[PDB]
């Protein structure tokens, strides 16, 4: 996994494209993804 | 001229007191900001 660079990502079949970075978002232990106003993914928990 | 100057100076001073005690005074400009923000968020939510 590669950070601070534009990548054509896929997490658990969630295909997209973006600059991945580490984040301060406290996902509670049950939460796997985070979403924007558009109903598009905005953060993810790395499954590895 | 002293009376007219004092009435002018006092009436200009009351503008700051009025704006500092009337959040609805700027309502024409704040509604122009709010209508454009509501239109953009409506357009973004329609992606979902």
């Amino acid at each position: 996994l590669v950070k601070n660079k534009c990548v054509n990502f896929n997490f658990n079949g969630l295909t997209g494209t973006g600059v991945l970075t580490e984040s301060n978002k406290k996902f509670l232990p049950f939460q796997q993804f985070g979403r924007d106003i558009a109903d598009t993914t905005d953060a993810v928990r790395d499954p590895q | 001229q002293k009376l007219i100057a004092n009435q002018f100076n006092s009436a200009i001073g009351k503008i700051q007191d009025s704006l500092s005690s009337t959040p609805s005074a700027l309502g024409k400009l704040q509604d122009v900001v709010n209508q454009n923000a509501q239109a953009l968020n409506t357009l973004v939510k329609q992606l979902s």
